[PDB]
């Protein structure tokens, strides 16, 4: 109910930051084409019910559109802006060619059946296949979403444009023309973030402390990463509790016996739960879990140095004030977790390009577009006085309002 | 359950004199149900007539008294009836042909829909037919208002329902849940080529009858070179 | 803050009394594309402000959309919707191959200036050219525009496109490819329609006692047609008060007398009020004015045994019950104003054919749908015990119903 | 097997007969285009089948190409070129800006259920959509195929060219903006096709004795169509036999007792066989029933003046030798059964022009064109000593040569 | 004859070997897009003559579709199916973005003419000019067909199109945009692949014994390339004969002596027959001839450890099975002779990039590229036991059916 | 779904069917749901569900081709999980007993957190 004040709240005070008029936060409170549409659809019984669909551009200034797909039943139009306006954060962050955007369609993929949800996505694209093409949108994986789904709208969009469109899709299969890496993004994206960061302030990557609670994908690979690099791990947490090491915890044994769900916890073992594994010491501290559990009982407790919010908001403006205060690094999130759309960016200008990449290339573009934006937000949070959630929103939005601004909508 | 002696007694002299052929020395044979020989179901069922209170009218003298005409469809609302009474399907005769049959089925108008049921079964003939009702009732939520009734596609595995017991039983489900005149129950079984069988079907609920097997015979006839009519004549 | 949902209820009872599936309703309750924009201007003064656009096509199934446009500073979504939903439903009345829509932009042409409006008019086209074109869209005039903003909407579409297309936007000026007659329409459609039910009701068109109350140029047209048909005026009213006389009263001096407002009232004569000029003896009602007039007051007073709603909705549903049980035929006004999109559909078929017509065969051809229409409606309002209101939003959802169901989105 | 091979030694005798040289015979004996498509199908058990699709453009020289679609089991390439060029050879006789075409599926409509089917449609139009637009192809109705078949076309290219297409298929329903008249077509083609052969073979339509076998939507329109023009019905037959009476037959009860499939025979009645029927005295003969009907031993039985043959080859070479010899005038029924196609065109001018004509209309222009090319025919029959078939097939082939020539292709 | 019916088994017995279902046998057994046209030409006397076109897209799910095109006046729909499948299955073994796809002209350019070849290929591009474009379709130089030919393509596709695509075809010449190294491309993939194959055997380079028949460009070019990377050659044969001589042949001086033809055989000096060349002692043998040389009566007497087919088929089964068995690795010609679809490729990719590369940079690229596809395939080929024949089918089919089976089509 | 109305044989039968059709189709994971219950479907015992539907699969020569998973309200204590794991089902899901939790929580007993819990 709130997420879309919030943000335009965040968006002036950016704004107000930067100096600019008040006619930039005028265009870009809201956003600039929102489309609702009604998709038909046959289930199995041969009943049709009507699925109400929806997909917004942001802003289109800097180029091509783009944004993410969730299948969500409780989506609605504030919400969808709300992510759009977030997704163009993002984009601004990460310097990238996009404006930003977001779609979404009012469903339940748990009801909702194989066949089903392959002709959901189909009527989809039939549905707002007039505002969506190579140069105007990019579909891109999300929620409730994933390759199969991304490979049938390829395919539809293939269809309907007569000829072939890889570009048009991200997210799409190996085969189809996909890129390597796209699971363990995130995790490089928080791997370089976390190295940069100790190197800034210091801390010795070798034989830091570091403890990952929240144990999926994003989870065991930045585990394998730093063990990797030589930093070691005190400390891993999941849904069935976690663990506790001074000297290491063999990484290469827990991912070696990681199931499905990377659960790791034993069975006849007592563990610690969460609120108590973040007062265990550490050098970097990175919570990868639920939401909202740094506040201000913790925030007197919590010891690491540094920060990373790998997760979308963990932590509430009051703990982010005592961090503060306790002069400790917190790393945005909208820069912890831009390895997503990063990965995202190289696949389509893979597809462009028409020819594919290999995993050490994709390594090193990565690397280098994720250290060039750290120490460029850095070096503008150390200039101005303020919090780094605050040089991330303002960076992310200067370019935005700067591109506006030269193509004269203003 | 066809036989030489009722082909050659039954289907060639039909058409020799136009007419069901006659006879003398009415049945003796005992009843079906002491028979032991396998019987059709139809010989258990044993036709009617009117003694008193009411006499036996005539059809060929009395001919504009009859009527055969029948509606194929849904009938619309009773009590306010406006066009959608009489948008339907009207036929002349019970008995159908090939080329209509397959036009019926053909049809594709939204409103006259057609659906097709197979009626056989494995082991079970409760759970036969409450299959076949759990496929009457979803077409009839789908929309349609015609069904087949086809045993066609029947091999070792799968064997025919009785079709005049399936006809009932359809029958009977439809009108005790008051869906019997939103549909239209069209029967082709192979079993279907005495006046005696098609009597049944009409009067137990059938809409109109595809004898396919018979007419497949008088086509293998006419290949062969007995009744040297014309196909479409005969 | 009532329009939508008395338009959605209206819908309703038309669809249950069709007896289609709740499907129909579903789709048809929403329009299935609404655009919001914001377009750029420069004014005068060198300071930029940002008008708030829209667009809603509420179906596309028949084939192009059409709808006008209302510079309207009030004008909302909800507004937007409904007008769209009655537009269509004048489509459908019609039998056009129209589907129905409407624009607007969130402005006030009383302080804009001239240079000022024709940038507001470029850029709504720049921002909604993408999703408007021959078979897709087609603005037309409407509260707060007219030729010139025709004309240089279509100008501009000219340049965006880079070929001629006169048939693109419908309402230009006449040497720009425009219709004769496109200032009469209105009235000839009333005048067809007071024939046919006059006709109809036995009641002989020769010597019959008109009252027109509401002289702007429908009244004054709709009097020409009527005197020179033959019927007799013995009422008429403005802005300033009326007249009576029931033995005629020079339709040929009060129309050669008539200023370019249509005031008619002479200046040192006393003058009846609207209030007592409806009371007036007479064989056909003609309100062409401000709305909400008939109540329950005067419905006791009514005496005409025509009424013909010219204007939108002047009546209430109280006062349409009393003439119901009065036995007083009353003319929707869905039919009685149609006039101004024939005529438009005429012009578009003109341009498109790029051979035009006459005043003649525009006269004949739109008589003759005119006819066709109030006889249908009539037929099926007799076939089926209601209200001729209730005829004409069954009518003309039957058709967009239909093919929607032909066309299998349900 | 030797439908191929009869089109080609048909169209080179009528290319020797005009005297053109030999490119052209080289250039018209094969279609320009043939496709074969594969399209993917999804059954009510899940399992999936792929049908074999097709479609052929014999010529585009004089503009867009038209064809059917029949949905029979064993369609061939053979037989769709054949078709195509038949269709060809119609469109030069009624003298359309029409080239020529067909398409065709392999499939069993008997076995397919409904939703299938609609899939089944939608996967052939997605498949072959490439090739296939307003100025380059025409879909129609034909063999297994009807109005939901073709609104569900129409409703597919809406959606994959984004822009509403009306025109882009003929045979649509009425509200889809279909064209009145499209079920009496043939019967109107073929009543004044008779009117004018009688006029010109001097036979007075007046008291004409007429008999009409086969007794389908075409021959009841057709004996409809005779008895308000004043000819006499002295036969009539159907599917169970026939009747005779020399001095009418009461044509409104039949058609009044007409059934749905138009079955009149009595129960208790004897009825006449096709073959006694052919000699029963009349003055017109009407064969529109089984095909290799008229035959060596009937020709010398056959007594009607003027025979029409509205169905499909009803004749052979043989029996057309005799009636020549005989001199009974033998309409072909090439130009016989044309009215489909001319009303099918008519329906696409209506389409393309946006404004709907009505049955007076309709009716007039149709039977300007019919009688048009059946004076020219038999003018060109009568100046050159040939016979009618031959006539027919050189008028046909004279418009498509001479339009290659002019284009230069050859 | 046996052409289409063998590509059919042997991509059977691979979909077999996959274990996927038979739908994609039964939608990759046939090309989905056939295409048949007629082009007219004049000649030089001014006459006429009609040559009949073909044009195949074997299947375009992974992408835009790609093959040659040649002028052999046998050239029929089967060998162009055969053909299209066989490059279909190129491409898939070389993980290409192509689909595969062949064309054909039926002529002779023995007796036709310069500007009548100029004529018959402007006209082939304007009949097929509508299902052919950048990403539809992609020409490219095959028998009877080279740079001028490709020249003449892009100059009319540019013309038709009306804005300049130089990457529509490849195999340009230089100026025009054309890639280096396109003449070399064969043997330096058949010199990547021999490398890996000794590395893989243990075979060392250096001065291994090579053989190599059939000295045209691609002999010549392996010949250089061998003696630069430093194994010896041991034998050379021409359409003259050959040599001999176990301590080197001196290729410098051979390649500074080699003709337009590359005959290098002396006048005076007794040669060596190719059928006795086979026999010589030698670690790698390099058929580059006349195909069907290695039968059963030399499979006895072939003694190289490496045999590389950089020829088309030139052994046969009963061969490949006695080299089998006694153990001598046969290399596929699929694999070997793919550099010439890799240049290609690369040209394409340089011509959509719009900025040329080096030599250096081509040579790295490709020699990636081949090493990756050999290492695969030998892999692959070890994992299972089987001819390393039905491991590049199998892996060739393997994306080909699995980007089939993501896009949904099955 | 995992449900009958007056026919046991019926109702086993039909879901035989539909396993039987997934199984063509391709699936590799059934889901018996309990969920969707009214007062005119009641629930087969899931023990007696899941032993037929093993039973039945076994017999076909199909098990090893699908993932029998259970979701079934009646599943709180070790021995009926123990016996659903012994007569074929690949997992249980008590979301009764988690919504109980639920209810009980927003309560205010068990104080301990949901997703801890």
């Amino acid at each position: 109910l709130d997420v879309l004040k919030s943000t335009q709240t965040v968006i002036h005070k950016a704004l107000e930051k930067l100096g600019y008029p008040e006619e930039v936060y005028e265009l870009l409170k809201e956003p600039m084409r929102l489309l609702t549409v009604k998709i038909p659809v046959r289930m199995d019984d041969g009943s049709v019910k009507i699925f109400t669909g929806y997909r917004a551009q942001h802003n289109d200034s800097v180029g091509p559109t783009k944004g993410g797909i969730r299948f969500h039943p409780n989506v609605t139009e504030k919400e969808v802006k709300a992510l759009s306006i977030w997704m163009s954060l993002k984009c601004g962050i990460i310097d990238l060619p996009y404006g930003g955007g977001k779609g979404g369609i009012v469903c339940d993929p748990r009801d909702m059946s194989f066949r089903e949800l392959e002709r959901l996505s189909r009527g989809y694209v039939r549905a707002i296949s007039q505002i969506v093409g190579p140069t105007k949108d990019v579909p891109a994986p999300d929620v409730f979403t994933n390759s199969q789904i991304m490979a049938w709208m390829m395919d539809e969009y293939s269809r309907i444009d007569e000829f072939n469109s890889p570009g048009f899709i991200t997210g799409k299969p190996l085969v189809l023309g996909g890129s390597h890496g796209r699971e363990s993004a995130t995790a490089k994206g928080v791997t370089i973030c976390i190295k940069e960061a100790a190197k800034k302030r210091g801390i010795d990557i070798k034989g830091a402390r570091v403890v990952v609670q929240g144990f999926g994908n994003a989870g065991s690979y930045l585990a394998k990463f730093m063990h990797d690099a030589g930093a070691k791990v005190v400390g891993i947490s999941d849904a069935y509790g976690g663990l506790y090491d001074p000297e290491g915890l063999d990484i290469d044994y827990l991912l070696d016996r990681r199931d499905s769900f990377g659960t790791v916890t034993k069975l006849f073992n007592d563990t610690i739960t969460n609120q108590e594994l973040l007062e265990l010491d550490c050098d970097i501290l990175v919570p990868a879990a639920i939401e909202n559990q740094i506040t201000e009982e913790n925030a007197h407790n919590i010891r690491a140095k540094i920060v990373v919010e790998a997760a979308n908001g963990p932590t509430t403006l009051e703990g982010t004030k005592i961090l503060s205060d306790r002069d400790i690094l917190l790393v945005p999130d909208v820069l912890a977790s831009a390895g997503g759309v990063t990965v995202s960016y190289f696949e389509w200008v893979q597809n462009n390009q028409g020819f594919y990449w290999s995993e050490e290339e994709v390594e090193e573009k990565l690397e280098k577009m994720m250290v060039k934006s750290f120490n460029n937000i850095y070096e503008m949070a150390n200039n101005r006085r303020i919090d780094m959630r605050l040089a991330a929103y303002m960076v992310g939005v200067r370019k935005m309002a700067e591109a506006s601004r030269f193509r004269g909508w203003i | 359950g066809y036989t030489y002696e009722d082909i050659q007694k039954y289907l060639i002299p039909v058409i020799k004199e136009g007419k069901d052929p006659l006879g003398s020395m009415g049945n003796d044979a005992p009843l079906a149900v002491l028979s032991d020989r396998a019987q059709s179901l139809f010989n258990y069922f044993k036709q009617l007539f009117a003694q008193v209170t009411n006499p036996p009218i005539d059809a060929i003298r009395e001919q504009l008294v009859t009527s055969t005409m029948t509606w194929l469809g849904a009938e619309g609302d009773l009590l306010h009836p406006s066009e959608r009474n009489v948008r339907r399907i009207k036929l002349y005769t019970p008995v159908l042909s090939n080329e209509q049959f397959y036009a019926l089925k053909t049809i594709v108008h939204p409103d006259l829909k057609s659906q097709k049921i197979d009626v056989l079964f494995s082991e079970d003939l409760e759970r036969g037919l409450k299959d076949m009702f759990t496929q009457a009732e979803k077409a009839i939520s789908q929309g349609v208002s015609l069904l087949i009734l086809s045993d066609k596609k029947m091999n070792e595995r799968l064997t025919p329902i009785p079709p005049l017991l399936a006809v009932s039983a359809l029958h009977q489900h439809l009108i005790r849940k008051g869906l019997r005149t939103k549909v239209s129950i069209i029967v082709e079984s192979g079993e279907a080529r005495e006046v005696h069988h098609f009597a049944a079907l009409i009067g137990y609920g059938a809409d109109a009858i595809n004898p396919y097997l018979a007419y497949a015979t008088y086509k293998q006839e006419i290949d062969e070179g007995r009744l040297d009519i014309s196909y479409e004549e005969a």
